[PDB]
């Protein structure tokens, strides 16, 4: 009941999804053979647990990899709908040219996955924004299914481009297109960025050789913690919608920030105590989150915190109220108790307490200002446009897309100034 | 006519005896139902093994 269809997509989507299903198989005690030793898995003959998930890419590369690595037997081969021509970092190439040629089968399998459910609650996506395959295919799929399923909610665990050193040079174009699409037909654009992950792995775990495995494991932990207070017993339960309703005051204002706690090295593990005050110290610090927007250089329209662990309750609420009424400047004023909490009863594997802290803030306006600025600087010279027009598209969208982008921040800053 | 045995004097005994009999039969039926259910599950497992082979 209240199932979830996981939609992969793009190279980043495939890798993060592999890591996510790894973490879920760990938590629910599933070995990589497929047996046990309904919210996510589907039962199959002989007690087998096949993950309710779908992979996709215009290239069979990362699919081949995740089918070769660990936990490659779980996902059924009917859900590996994959083209062989590749997209190649061209959003139009993966949203207008090959979109119409593979989206048919993708919608077919997604329908056969959703109808196979009884009472679906929401969707949940993992993709990038610059890479053609990820951004294009994923946002086209979101468009189709949201124009198909109107009542259920969306979830985009989207990795935005890093600020300083990009991964692709034409990144801002695909980024602004995907953010003008997802702002219209998606309820949570939970943004993640790599450089903050690097700063974390150097500052709060001491791993001086940060490989993508550890970053993917961290975002996997956050993603799992997002919904853990649903598939477990809870002193005060939550879901994908209690968040979604305690979070967004206005449907456009739905671009969150993420944070996980606690994070410790091997040396620090022995000494650091695990009680809700230091968990709060961590979850409300700047260098602890996974976003390129200093939370101390903005405010919080709202912020929810899912706890995990058999701990007290009065102290949770007391520390929430203290953190609020202390930094009342760093929070917004016109809303009362802008901090929402929830508590489950089962901690993760390896700890005893855990906090997934998500927040609808207004600091990400810096990130969108940076992206819009790069867009202007790369567009006012028609640079790299002869690709995005050879694939059936006129510059109009871009401008209007960027136009919509402006309005977005034009609201954020506004609400950061109102006082009543 | 001073007293008429048509009134039930030992109603408590009737009630308690019927309660105990009903509990006994309910226990027997619960046991046989659990047995039937487990047998159905094991037959389904047998078909599973046949198909896997
Ligand atoms: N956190 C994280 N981000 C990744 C990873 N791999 C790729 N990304 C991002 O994924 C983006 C590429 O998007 P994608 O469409 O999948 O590449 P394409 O298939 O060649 O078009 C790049 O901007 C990368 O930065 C990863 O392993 N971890």
């Amino acid at each position: 009941m209240r199932e979830i269809v996981h939609i992969q997509g793009g190279q980043c989507g495939n890798q993060i999804g592999a890591k996510f299903w790894e973490v879920i198989s760990d938590e629910h005690g599933i070995d990589p053979t497929g047996t046990y030793h309904n919210v996510y898995y589907n039962e199959a003959t002989g007690g087998r647990y096949v993950p309710r998930a779908i992979l996709m890419d215009l290239e069979p590369g990362t699919m081949d990899s995740v089918r070769a690595g660990p936990f490659g037997q779980l996902f059924r081969p009917d859900n590996f709908v994959f083209g062989q021509t590749g997209a190649g970092n061209n959003w139009a190439k993966g949203h207008y040219t090959e979109g119409a040629e593979l989206i048919d089968s993708v919608l077919d399998v997604v329908r056969k996955e959703a109808e196979g459910c009884d009472c679906l609650q929401g969707f949940q996506i993992t993709h990038s924004l610059g890479g053609g395959t990820g951004s294009g295919m994923g946002t086209l799929l979101i468009s189709k299914v949201r124009e198909e399923y109107p009542d259920r909610i969306m979830e985009t665990f989207s990795v935005v481009p890093s600020p300083k050193v990009s991964d692709t040079v034409v990144e801002p174009y695909n980024a602004t297109l995907s953010v003008h699409q997802l702002v219209e037909n998606a309820d949570e654009c939970m943004v993640i960025d790599n450089e903050a992950l690097y700063d974390i792995c150097f500052r709060t775990l001491k791993l001086t050789t940060p490989t993508y495995g550890d970053l993917n494991h961290l975002v996997s932990a956050a993603m799992s913690g997002v919904t853990c207070c649903l598939r477990f017993p809870g002193q005060l339960n939550s879901d994908l919608r209690k968040l979604a309703v305690n979070l967004i005051p206005f449907p456009r204002l739905h671009f969150f920030m993420i944070g996980f706690a606690p994070l410790t090295s091997r040396g620090s593990q022995q000494y650091r105590a695990l009680t809700v005050p230091e968990l709060t110290q961590q979850m409300f610090d700047a260098k602890n989150m996974m976003c390129a927007a200093d939370p101390r250089h903005g405010r919080y329209l709202t912020a929810s915190a899912l706890f995990r662990g058999r701990m007290s309750t009065k102290e949770v609420d007391e520390q929430m109220l203290n953190v609020q009424n202390k930094n009342s400047s760093y929070f917004v004023e016109w809303i009362p108790n802008n901090i929402k909490s929830s508590i489950c009863d089962i901690p993760p594997k390896g700890l005893k307490m855990a906090v997934t802290f998500v927040g609808n803030s207004t600091a990400i306006q810096e990130m969108f200002k940076r992206v819009a600025e790069q867009f202007t600087a790369m567009f006012r010279r028609k640079a790299f446009l002869h690709w995005y027009t050879g694939e059936g598209m006129d510059e109009m969208e871009f401008t209007e897309a960027e136009s919509n982008m402006n309005d977005l921040v034009s609201e954020y800053q506004q609400y950061q100034d109102a006082t009543a | 006519l001073k007293c008429l045995d048509g009134e039930d004097l030992n109603q408590g005994n009737r009630r308690r005896l019927q309660q105990l009999q009903q509990r006994d039969w309910i226990e027997q039926q619960i046991r046989e139902k659990e047995e039937r259910k487990r047998q159905e599950d094991e037959e389904k497992k047998a078909f599973e093994q046949q198909t896997l082979h």
